[PDB]
RNA sequence: UAGGCAAAGCCGCCCGGUGGAUGGCUCGGCUCGGGCGCCGAAGAAGGGCGUGGCAAGCUGCGAUAAGCCCGGGGUAGCCGCAGGCAGGCUUAGAACCCGGGAUCCCCGAAUGGGGCUUCCUGCCGGGGCCGAAUAGGCCCCGGCGCCCCGUAAGGGGCGGGAACGCGGGGAAAGGAAACAUCUUAGUACCCGCAGGAAGGGAAGCCAACAGGGACCCCCUGAGUAGGGGCGACCGAAAGGGGGAUAGCCCAAACCAAAUCCUCGCGGGACAACCGUGGGGAGAUGUGGGGCUUGGGCCCGGGCAACCGCCGGCGGGCGGUAGCCGAAGUGGGCUGGAAUGCCCCGCCGUAGAGGGUGAUAGCCCCGUAGGCGAAACCGCCCGUGGCGGAGUCCCGGGGUCCCGGAGUAC
RNA sequence: CCGUGAGGGAAAGCUGAAAAGAACCCCGGAAGGGGGGUGAAAAGAGCCUGAAACCGGGCGGCUACAGUGGGGCAGGCCCGAA
RNA sequence: UAGUAGCAGCGAAGAGGGGUGAGAAGCCCCUCCGCCGGAAAGGACCAGGGUUUCCUGGCAACUUCAAUAGGCCAGGAGUUAGCCGGUCCUAAGGCGGGGCCUAAUAGGCACCCGCCGAAAGGGAAACGGGUUAAUAUUCCCGUGCCGCGGGGGUAGGUUCUGC
RNA sequence: GGACGGGGAACGAGCCCCCGCGCCCGUACCGAGAACCGACGCAGGUGCUCCUGGGUGAGAAGCCCAAGGCGGCUCGGGUGAC
C-alpha cells in the first residue's frame, strides 16, 4: 500500500530523490485539476503532501545522523 | 517553485498561438529563477519569461519556449490537459 | 489607485480572497447554524483601511 | 481522565470535551452471563462484529451483530434496529451501549485478548 | 311606538397573524481556597500573509503548512468547531493522549542598510544560470547592529509577561460645608530596574540599673504618644503573642607571588583535580590570614581538626498519559421510550457526582480503595572523587599593631 | 464594526428518542399552496414553551335625536359544563 | 398618525413597431423625437476606492416606482515591459548612530557621521500597425534606441607627435 | 560633456559589421449628479486637474450643430378648482 518510513529508510538517496521528484510532479499535476474544479480523486492530494512531508523528514534525519 | 500549470480558455489560446505556457509560481521567483526551474523540470529551451502578480496575490509567468519545442505537446506529456 | 506598492496589494488580496460567504455544503453540514461570515463585505459599503 | 469534581458542569464538560482514547470507556457493556464464566470478564467495549441483545427501547430484545461504532457520539448500530425514511431507504437506529448486552465476542483480533487477560486478572 | 335591520365606530371573549415575554435547561460567567511560576539573539511575545479535494470565519499549523518522525499509553476506528458530497488512511497497529524530536514564510529586541506601505536594497566569500566567452549580467546561500568585558578564542546587555516587587519624578478633582497652610497622597500617572517572589536582615540596637538579643510578615500595643489654620484630619515605636529560624564575608593588622584565568598534551567517575608546556592578570598586592565569644603578634598542648571544590554511581519518592475496582438491567403496570408505581432480591471501605428514549446505589462512566512509565523533569538518601599555607579546639603572654572620610558633625 | 488617531465596540443560546428532515399526486413563474405521509407530539428546520402591546377574522352587546370614563341601584339581550 | 408626506423645483423626454419572457411603457434591435458638444454630459488621468472590470446564469434581498435590467447575487475568468512609471538625485525638511544634555526615557539637538525625503522638480533608452470577452508604447508583426561587455574590420599607434 | 595634466602597454578606437545580457514592483476598472469623502446609488466637496471641431460673434460668452455620448441629475398616468 502506502510507503510506510521503515522502507524509505532502507532506500538508497537515488530512490528516495527519485520517489520524491515523481510525487511533486504528480502534486503540480493534481494542483492543476484542483484550480479546474475537477479532482479525478478528491482524497488524494493530501496523501501525496504528506508522503513528501515523509521523504523529507527521513531525508533530514539521515543527514543528522551522519552529523 | 512550480505550484500549477494554468488551463484557461486564455492560457491555452497562448499555448498554440504563442507557444508560451502558464504557470503559478511561488511569489518570490524571479524571471531567471523560473526559466531555470522550467529548463531543468521540463528539458525545454526557454526564449523569455512574462510575469505578473495576479490581484489574489499568485504570481503567474507566461513562459515562451523557443522554436524547437512545443508548449501544447509539453502540456500533454505532463498529463495537467 | 494605479500606482500600488506590494505590501499593499498583498493586503488587498487578502481581502479579496477571504470576502465571500460559507459553501453550501458548510450550511447543509452544520444544519443551517454557519450561514454567514464576518470577512463578507461590500466593497461599497465596509471600508478597508488598507 | 474524566474529572474527580462532584459539580455537574465539570463532570458534563468532562464528558463533552473528551478525547477519542477517553471516549471508548463510554463504549462498555455487560456481558452475558454465558460469555462471563467463559471469559472471566463482566464487560468489554462494544465492537463492530460483536453480537449484542437489547435490553431497552422500542428494539427491547432484539440480538443482532454490530455494524457500525461511531466514537464521537457515542452510539452503535445494530442489525435489526432499523427503520425505513419517506424514500425508502433502510437506516439504523443509534443505540447508546449501555443499553445492550454483548452475547457473542468479536476475537479475532490479538491486541483485544490483550485487554481480556487484564480483566481477567 | 318599538322588532325584522344592517353605516362608520365602541367594548368583551375565542381563533389566527405578529412578537419573543414567561417557564424549564446550561459545555458560560463570578467569588473564594489551594498549587505553580518566568520566556527571548539557539531570534521570543505580538502581528501580517499563507495553509483543507470541495473551505469564508474560528481553531490548529508554517511552502514538510487541521500537519512529518521516534517512544510510551490506547485498540478499531479515523479525516478539529462542523450532523454534507467525495476520496482515502488504518490490524505492517491509525485516530487519540503523554514525553522527545523535525519543519518553522514576511514583519517583529530585529541586529548589513533602508522602509510613504510587513516590502526594497549593498558589499564580501562560495555556488548556479544566460552567454562564443574566464567578459558582462542575473539568481541562490552565508557573514556584516550598537555598547561593552576578554590577551585572544570567545562572551554579555537589548524585547516580552495578568498582577505582585525595588529606585526616582509627581498632580488635581474632592474634603475642610468658602479657602490659601493642610488634606486627598508620596496616591493617580510617568521614567528606570528585578525575581519567582522582591525588598529586609546579623546591633555605633532597645532599654533602665531589671533585662532583652538579625530580619520580614500576621495579631496586639493603638487611633495611645505625637503632628495639625491644635481645625478637618493625620499617626508611630518599644514591649507582648505567633509564622519561621542561620549565620557569615571583603578590606586592614602579619606573611610577600606561596595566587587566579585560559589553551595544548598525558592522567583523572564525560567533573573537580593532578603533571607539564605556552599565553593573560598580578608588588598600584594575586593569594594566605581575619570577622564581638574582636583580630593580628609570641609560647605550649590536642585531632572529635577546620574550611572548600565536583555531582559520577546505587536506591527511594513525586510530576507529566493511564490500568483495576462491588451489587438486578428481576416479575407485573403506565408509557413512544422507564431510571417512575407494586412485588421480590443484592452491594456497600463504594448512597461524591454525571450519562443513558421520564426520576437509576446494583445499565455505563465513575466513587471508596489499589496499581502504573520507554522518555523527560523535580526532590530526598547512601556512597564516591578531590583541594588548602593547621586556617580547627584548649591554655598562657600581650599591652605593641589593625579596626572602613567629604564620612560623623 | 466605529474614529485620521490616541482609543472605542455590539447583537446573537434550545428540532426530535431517532432525521424517522416531510415520499408520492394536483396547482403555481417562483417563494409556495392543497391532498397525502413521519412522530407520543409538527416540535417543520424561519424548529421547546409561545405572554402582552399590536393587526385580521368570528361571536355577544351597542350603533346614525343625543356629550363619552368610574361607582351604586333597576332593567334588556347574551353566557352561565367544571 | 396613514395607505398620509415625499418620490416636483437645480433649463434633456419621450414615442411606434418587432424580439425575449410566466409576466414588458421601462430589458434587446430598428425608426422617429430630443439634450451635451471649451461639457453637471465628449477625450485623458492623479490620489482615493479595491475587483466595482469581463463572461455565463439569476432575481429572496438591494435600486425612492418596475424589471426578464444592474456598480446587486452565484459560478468562472482577467492586469505580461531593458526603452511607460517607481527604482536614481537632491529641495524644504526628517530619521538613526556617536556625543552633549537629562533623576530618567520611548524627552532635546547647536556638533560629527550616515541615510531618508518628489509616480507634477532634475533624470539613459520605442515607435507605428494588428490582436482579446476582458491587457497593450507590456502580447504579435515591422522598424529602432540605451547601457554594459565581447569578437572582426578600419582609421590610428608601435623614441616622438593626427590632418 | 569638455579641456588641461600625470602614469602605463603595444596595440587599437566615438567609425562599419557581428555576438551577448538587461533583475525587482505597478499595469484590470471608476476616476465621479451611482465606483473617492460626506451614515446614502447624497443638487455638497474633491478634479474641470489637463484637452477639445463648425456657424454667428470681440470672445475658451451665449445660441445652434458635429466627432463622440446621453434620454439613469433612476416614479408613471389623468385633471386642468383653489
Ligand atoms: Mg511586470
Ligand atoms: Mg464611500
Ligand atoms: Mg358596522
Ligand atoms: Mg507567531
Ligand atoms: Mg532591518
Ligand atoms: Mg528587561
Ligand atoms: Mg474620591
Ligand atoms: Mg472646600
Ligand atoms: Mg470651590
Ligand atoms: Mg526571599
Ligand atoms: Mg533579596
Ligand atoms: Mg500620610
Ligand atoms: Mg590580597
Ligand atoms: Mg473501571
Ligand atoms: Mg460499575
Ligand atoms: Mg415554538
Ligand atoms: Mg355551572
Ligand atoms: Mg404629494
Ligand atoms: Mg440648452
Ligand atoms: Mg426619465
Ligand atoms: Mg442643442
Ligand atoms: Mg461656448
Ligand atoms: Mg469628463
Ligand atoms: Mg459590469
Ligand atoms: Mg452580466
Ligand atoms: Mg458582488
Ligand atoms: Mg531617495
Ligand atoms: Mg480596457
Ligand atoms: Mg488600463
Ligand atoms: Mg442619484
Ligand atoms: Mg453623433
Ligand atoms: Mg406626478
Amino acid at each position: 500500500r502506502k510507503l510506510k518510513p521503515k522502507a524509505l529508510r532502507e532506500m538508497s538517496p537515488e530512490e528516495r530523490r527519485e520517489l520524491l521528484n515523481q510525487l511533486r510532479a504528480e502534486l503540480v499535476k493534481l494542483q492543476t485539476q484542483r484550480s479546474r474544479g475537477f479532482v479525478e480523486k478528491p482524497g488524494r492530494i493530501r496523501q501525496v503532501r504528506r508522503m513528501i512531508a515523509r521523504i523529507l523528514t527521513i531525508e533530514r534525519e539521515l543527514a543528522k545522523a551522519g552529523a | 517553485m512550480i505550484k500549477r500549470f494554468v488551463i484557461t480558455e486564455k492560457a491555452l489560446r497562448l499555448a498554440e498561438r504563442e507557444n508560451k505556457i502558464t504557470i503559478i509560481v511561488e511569489r518570490t521567483a524571479t524571471k531567471k529563477q523560473i526559466a531555470d526551474e522550467v529548463q531543468r523540470l521540463y528539458n525545454v529551451k526557454v526564449e523569455k519569461v512574462n510575469t505578473l502578480i495576479t490581484p489574489r496575490g499568485e504570481k503567474k509567468a507566461y513562459v515562451k519556449l523557443a522554436e524547437g519545442y512545443s508548449a501544447m505537446d509539453l502540456l500533454t506529456k505532463l498529463g495537467v490537459l | 489607485a494605479r500606482n500600488k506598492p506590494l505590501g499593499k496589494k498583498l493586503r488587498l488580496a487578502a481581502a479579496l480572497n477571504s470576502n465571500r460567504n460559507p459553501p453550501l455544503w458548510v450550511i447543509a453540514k452544520t444544519k443551517r447554524r454557519v450561514t454567514r461570515s464576518p470577512a463578507r463585505r461590500h466593497w461599497r459599503r465596509q471600508k478597508l483601511k488598507a | 481522565p474524566f474529572t474527580a469534581s462532584a459539580q455537574p458542569r465539570k463532570q458534563r464538560l468532562s464528558l463533552y470535551a473528551a478525547p477519542l482514547h477517553l471516549r471508548r470507556k463510554l463504549l462498555n457493556a455487560k456481558l452475558s452471563p454465558e460469555l462471563q464464566k467463559k471469559l472471566g470478564v463482566k464487560r468489554l467495549p462494544v465492537r463492530r462484529g460483536d453480537t449484542v441483545l437489547i435490553m431497552r427501547g422500542d428494539f427491547k430484545g432484539v440480538t443482532g451483530k454490530v455494524v457500525k461504532v461511531d466514537l464521537k457520539r457515542v452510539r452503535i448500530f445494530v442489525e435489526g434496529a432499523t427503520r425505513t425514511n419517506s424514500r425508502g431507504q433502510t437506516v439504523y437506529y443509534p443505540i447508546h451501549p449501555s443499553k445492550v448486552m454483548i452475547v457473542d465476542v468479536d476475537l479475532s483480533d490479538k491486541a483485544r485478548q490483550k485487554l481480556i487477560e487484564r480483566r481477567k486478572r
